[PDB]
RNA sequence: AUAAACAUACUUUGAAUCGGCCAAGUCUGGUAAGCAGGACUGGCGAUGCGGGAUGAACCGAACGUCGAGAUAAAGUGCCAAAAAGAAACAUAACGAGUACCACAAAAGGUAUUCAUUCAUAUUGACAAUUAUCGAAUGAAUGAGUCCUGAAAAUGGAUGGCAUUAUAAUUUCUUAACUGAUACUCGACCGUU
RNA sequence: UGUCGGCUCUUCCUAUCCAUUUCAAGCAGAAUUGAAAAAAGGUAUGAUUGUUCACCAUUUAAUAGGGAACGUGAGCUGGGU
RNA sequence: AAUGGCUGAAAGCCUCUCAAGCCAGAAUUUCGUCUAGAUGAAUACUUUGUCUUUUUCUUGUUACUUUAGUACAAUUGAAAAUUAUAUACGUUGUAUUUAUUAUCUCGUGUAUUACUCUAUCAAAAGGGUAGUGAAUACUGAGUUAACAAAAUUUAAAGCAUAA
């Protein structure tokens, strides 16, 4: 039989299953579509939610009857500390997929860059990059890094400059950095190369990448409740007050 | 396909025993020939074979198999409807070559098939005579064709490998 | 434009059957499937015969004034008359056909002889290019 | 013995489901077989019909569960692997060792881009035919349904043909070198008694 | 029925070249060059001479020629002479169409480009929408005269299509359209010269 | 050093759609792609050479044999029936099967 | 005429059983029913085996334990043992595809193939522009195929994969082939 | 095999009520009527009755018709039977 | 998609096509975007460089330890596209497994190679250069074989140290 009356469905399967995710740090599943007739610029950045407040701001849309005195918004603080940029990886187009060809890292590297490749670092040894740095500057070695960098040069697709934050700067207890990959969208792939060894081991800005009343997304993890039921869970409706065995469930 | 000529007489009381029934009969085996030869005695004389002596059943063979002639066959056959009068045209070397292509041609065209034919007649017709319009276009003395998309000739299965060697082509041929 | 056509008097070439890789002639086409192949009986051994088109191939060489319907004595005439048998061995075909009969009356003493004297010369003809 | 080669067939201007069926008995035979180009095969059908029946298959899925449902794989190389695992024994030993000696790409990667290609006249396209029915290749009929590396494909396959085009011109010029030589010692008098044993089979 | 063989040839004058590579007629005139690929598996197109008056000479002509097929596919063989006809007489005198602009109380103004490869229509039925309706590779717009254009190009696919997108994008809609006849139309189709 | 045999392809046991018989084995020779080329082969020697991985301290071979003959044709795409002296290993199909040359009437 | 001596005629004592069901070139009641009830026969029950994918009844054929050989129904692109050739009307479509069987009708089409009848067919019919234009044109009917008609509830069923001048359908040719616990020959076990 | 209805909830069918795209009208406009593609999204609040059903008063772009063991009792209620 | 059109035959005309070839057109389909996600890839450090099993230490993994056994660089595998395919020819008629004249010695230089190795420039190459070796052709000559034997593909025991 038919149901009696319509209605929507309660939540939504587009994110079926409701998986909670492993990592603090969200990855962007996407970036801006290239355009090749622009100088070549960074497409993201990663900062850290300090709280929210509220501005009045002065309305400048026309043809509308907000009032003139001001309106009453929410906003979002996002601390963004500068960035250090500790290598650039090219990426090839095949037939599964981006896949990743080589991976250039700068000469000096921070304890805070370091501290991902590890899980008990107190009792690490910390030799992490050691052999790449004291080694950095053989002729074996400086002549591997030319050939990195002409590969990409000539079978490459994609370049993303691998940067992270400095967390001295921040008053979270955490000291191991936090690594993300942004693409550089510009011009060809030779001058993306080239655009990006410039930036080896220099410190990017948030200003250098948004400019300003610029529309940007964020991705990052909801705030954690949990086991819990069907009715914060799906918002379905509660049980009549005489139900047995209980009235937070679909019946 | 065979053709037959088939003798009997009649010797009862109601037939004089001095007159011959002959046909020829198209049929794959001398048996089945006798068998319409009878059918056509007891349902258009009353003749059965009981009361029958059959004389000689012979094979007819083509005297020249190596002429083209253009065939007619006046046959009718059964439908759904009803019955109907069909002359076909072909052009073959014998006499049962021609009759098997009309077998043939009516149990996929007309999806007709044997035991809903009778052949009434089958004769040879000049060059112009042909009325078939695909048929009509070979009977001149001047027809010129190229077989186009050829498929290659294998001598024999001998050397059909499932799996060949290199490309694979067509022959304007 | 299409070179070869099925007509009367085009040399085929039987390509299955007891005679395969026997010259014929058309001397006559009952339709788009079937024609009259008499390559002279006198002659190459192809009996008067209707066979598929699937089974012969066409070769370059016309008969000259064969009409339908040929009788074998005039068709001979005109057979030998443009020497089809002597052009025929000098195509590609021709020296095909007969490299075949050559080929299947060898021994293993012939196989080996030519297998270790083109080895060599291959080798050397290699040898001698820069 | 043991046949430990591979036998790479190109199915450009081939039939899926025909190359499938001697494919797929050659499998349970213990041939190995590499199908490059598994995007230039052609199914009977123009775009139009082609996707009423991937519209069909579609559907099937499971209703309580689609992550266990049927699995619609859009890759042109993938529908290949469906069409002859069909051909194959199901749920047994001798079907699944069977299946493990087969291989698509829509290219022709590293080591069987210089393999010697083979052919199934029972298969191709020329044979089993009318010239004016339409066709669809397996590539064209994928992007329609979702396959997005249609271009990455092309783009390998463009740069595969200037390759190879290079590498035959330069064989071709040592090859009329090496045809030019032969028949210089072939004429020569010293060689007259290894000439005359194969001009008598026919070989020169 | 299945035809033997149909045959159907079309003319080319002095000033026309013609080459053929695999189904693929290229033709050269006076005015310009033509392209086009007829791909139907079981045509063959060729050039040659031959008589085409019953008393006049020889001349040259490109033949198509079609051998045993049905009745569907034997009729693109005079498909395919109309178009390499339609070629000839469009690189030699090119096609232009007519097109005029009806209005009932609305005056429609056109804003043609400078280069003619792109118009604009506006004010069509007092709607503030405007329509730009792009114009094929070859075909060139002009305002000819007064609620008037015509349209200039060597290829009558491109140029019959281009005239057809003019009119398709002012149609009437939800109206009864035998009163508001209103867009613009095809006076007449005809050669420039 | 030498090569004296086809090589044949052990396809399966006679059988039918829900049957199997595995006293006859069904083997598919080399070049032989009618039952008209057949007639060479039938009561030619065929052994089916398999290796099995001994321990060094066992006495037994590491390399076996079973040994049959074809005794005649199974359709006419060359198909041969072979009879052994114990049935073959079903786990052995698609194997290469060594057809030799004798007893030779030649 | 044919067959019949482990033929024929029995006598005595007794068991179980009398809920039946199915098929059909059959019938009666009923709108019809996998509904109810009958005449004749064959089956299932009491019965496995090979085939129809699967199925109490359909098709072949009825069973001691086996070896080899021809076969039956029916099959021969792969699952699956086994086929090659010939001609056609089909096929731009979830169209076609193993009877019982698991569905489709009336009706319509300037869709297509073939046949019959009639008229125009030339020194000139039809279409287009009396002339040119120069070979078929028009009408009616019948028989096959195709398309519309054709809408149901979990996602799915020519068995599946797949085919498309077929690997579909209708008919053929070839002293082609495959295959049952039935047939022939042989070995052994038991009854007579 | 827990036998009505309601409540809660998901999914499915199209023989479509609305929204989208089209053709026709005895379609001037507005409002309507007949039909095609299309089932991805929506399709209500109450008085009386245990009612399914019904009949009223509104609101809405619309307040369409049905299936899932006449969906759903170790999900509820027990009004009816 | 429905639908409206373009050129256009069949059927000299007409026609949007129960023809080939195109365009416009949906809350539509597919890319793009979002969520979960298998086989994967790059980089960092630790190793190892012909190979395995049974044991064994550890929370566990890798390297590691002992006793053996096993192989030792050098002829493999690519035209593309079309098929009514420019003209000519039809090059016929057996895909992989599976195309080397038994072993060793003596010999002279030259030449060749999708051959091996070294150095170098490059390179997600059957790459270039230079050298060396191997095999082959010019192209030989000589020794030996009789009975026997001509086989790996992997077994068995450990926890000192490091990550």
């Amino acid at each position: 039989s038919h149901r009696k009356f319509e209605a929507p469905r309660h939540g939504s399967l587009a994110f079926h299953p409701r998986k909670r995710v492993h990592k603090v740090r969200a990855t962007v599943s996407a970036f801006p579509k290239d355009n090749a007739a622009e100088k070549p610029h960074l497409t993201g950045f990663l900062g850290f939610k300090a709280g929210m407040t509220h501005v009045i701001r002065e309305v400048k849309r026309t043809n509308t009857k907000l009032p003139k005195d001001g309106v009453l918004e929410p906003v979002t603080i996002i601390e963004t500390p500068p960035m250090v940029v500790a290598g650039f990886v090219g990426y090839k187009k095949t037939t599964t997929g981006l896949k990743p060809i080589t991976a250039v890292f700068a000469e000096h590297i921070a304890d805070e860059f370091k501290r991902r490749y590890t899980k008990k670092w107190y009792k690490n040894t910390k030799n992490q990059f050691a052999v790449h740095t004291e080694k950095y500057n053989d002729v074996k070695a400086k002549s591997k890094r030319e050939r990195q960098i002409r590969l990409i040069k000539n079978r490459c697709d994609v370049v993303r400059v691998i940067a992270h934050t400095q967390m001295a700067l921040v008053p979270l207890k955490q000291k191991k950095a936090e690594v993300m990959e942004i693409q550089i969208n510009g011009g060809s792939i030779a001058e993306k190369v080239d655009f990006a060894v410039s930036l080896l081991e220099k410190q990017i800005s948030v200003n250098s990448v948004f400019g300003t009343d610029e529309c940007i997304d964020v991705c990052s993890v909801t705030k954690g409740h949990g086991y819990n039921g069907v009715i914060k869970r799906f918002g379905v409706r509660h049980l009549p007050r005489k139900t047995h065995r209980g009235l937070r469930k679909v019946a | 396909m065979k053709e037959y000529y088939i003798t009997a007489r009649c010797t009862d009381k109601a037939h004089n025993p001095n007159e011959i029934f002959r046909s020829r009969v198209f049929a794959p085996n001398y048996v089945v020939a006798k068998s319409k030869f009878w059918m056509m005695l007891k349902k258009q004389h009353k003749v059965k074979k009981i009361n029958a002596e059959l004389l000689q059943c012979q094979p007819i063979f083509e005297k020249n198999p190596t002429v083209v002639k253009n065939y007619q066959i006046f046959l009718r056959y059964v439908s759904a409807g009803g019955i109907h009068n069909i002359t076909k045209q072909y052009r073959d070397v014998t006499r049962v070559g021609a009759v098997r292509q009309m077998y043939n041609d009516l149990a996929s065209q007309y999806r007709t098939r044997q035991d809903k034919i009778q052949l009434i007649s089958i004769t040879t017709v000049g060059d112009k005579a042909v009325k078939n319009p695909v048929l009509h276009q070979f009977v001149g003395h001047h027809v010129k064709f190229p077989m186009v998309h050829c498929k290659p000739v294998i001598a024999s299965k001998r050397f059909n490998l499932p799996i060949k060697a290199g490309k694979l082509t067509t022959k304007l041929c | 434009v299409f070179s070869r056509f099925v007509e009367v008097g085009r040399v085929v070439l039987m390509k299955t059957g007891p005679f395969a890789s026997k010259l014929a002639v058309i001397v006559e086409i009952l339709d788009h499937n079937r024609v009259l192949v008499d390559g002279p009986q006198a002659i190459t051994g192809v009996p008067r015969q209707v066979v598929n088109l699937n089974t012969i191939s066409l070769t370059s060489f016309v008969v000259n004034k064969v009409t339908r319907g040929m009788t074998h004595k005039k068709l001979c005439l005109r057979f030998t008359q443009d020497a089809i048998i002597k052009r025929f061995n000098k195509t590609a075909t021709g020296k095909a056909i007969e490299k075949r009969i050559l080929r299947e009356k060898m021994t293993d003493f012939d196989k080996f002889q030519v297998s270790i004297i083109n080895r060599k010369i291959n080798a050397a003809a290699k040898i001698a290019v820069s | 013995s043991t046949n430990n080669k591979v036998t790479v067939i190109d199915c450009h201007g081939h039939v899926l489901g025909r190359v499938a069926s001697v494919v797929a008995k050659h499998l349970l035979l213990g041939q190995k077989f590499v199908l490059v180009r598994c995007e230039d095969l052609q199914v009977c059908g123009t775009l139009k019909m082609r996707l009423v029946q991937w519209e069909l298959y579609q559907r099937k899925r499971v209703n309580t569960n689609p992550t266990r449902g049927a699995f619609h794989h859009r890759s042109p190389a993938d529908m290949v692997r469906k069409a002859v695992r069909g051909m194959l024994p199901k749920n047994n030993y001798r079907g699944k060792l069977a299946l493990k000696n087969l291989k698509c790409f829509e290219g022709c990667p590293a080591p069987y881009d210089k393999m010697k290609k083979s052919s199934i006249p029972e298969a191709a396209a020329i044979y089993s035919f009318n010239p004016t029915r339409k066709r669809t290749l397996l590539g064209e009929l994928g992007t329609a349904v979702g396959w997005k590396y249609a271009d990455v494909v092309a783009k390998n396959e463009a740069e595969r043909k200037e390759r190879a085009a290079k590498w035959y011109a330069a064989k071709q010029l040592k090859q009329k070198a090496v045809a030019e030589a032969k028949e210089k010692i072939l004429a020569d008098e010293k060689y007259k008694a290894k000439v005359a044993i194969l001009k008598k089979f026919g070989y020169a | 029925p299945r035809l033997l063989k149909k045959t159907e040839h079309v003319v080319i004058p002095e000033g026309v070249n013609i080459e053929i590579n695999r189904k693929n007629i290229k033709v050269t005139g006076p005015r310009g060059s033509l392209t086009r690929e007829f791909q139907h598996p079981k045509v063959d197109i060729y050039a040659s001479k031959l008589v085409v008056k019953k008393e006049g000479p020889k001349e040259n002509v490109v033949v198509i020629d079609m051998w045993y097929g049905n009745r569907r596919d034997s009729a693109v063989v005079r498909t395919i002479a109309s178009h390499i006809k339609n070629m000839i007489t469009g690189v030699t005198k090119g096609y232009q169409y007519k097109m005029r602009v009806v209005y009932a109380h609305f005056p429609v103004t056109l804003v043609i480009a400078d280069d003619g490869k792109s118009i604009q229509v506006q004010n069509f039925l007092g709607e503030k929408r405007t329509r730009h309706i792009e114009m094929y590779d070859g075909v060139v717009v002009k305002k000819l005269g007064k609620d008037e254009i015509c349209l200039e190009g060597n290829d009558v696919e491109k140029v019959s299509q281009s005239a057809a997108n003019i009119h398709a994008a002012n149609l009437v809609r939800n109206k009864d359209i035998r009163q508001f006849l209103d867009g613009v139309y095809v006076s007449e189709k005809c050669l420039i010269e | 050093k030498c090569r004296l045999h086809v090589n044949a392809v052990f396809m399966g046991f006679q059988r039918a759609q829900r049957n199997q018989y595995p006293n006859v084995a069904l083997l598919q020779i080399s070049g032989v792609n009618t039952k008209e080329d057949t007639p060479f082969y039938i009561g030619k020697r065929v052994a089916y050479v398999y290796k099995v991985n001994v321990k060094k301290g066992s006495n037994k071979p590491a390399i076996r044999a079973i040994f049959g003959k074809i005794v005649a044709p199974h359709g006419n795409h060359g198909v041969v029936k072979a009879r052994f002296l114990h049935n073959l290993p079903p786990k052995a199909m698609g194997q290469n099967l060594k057809v030799f040359l004798y007893p030779s009437n030649i």
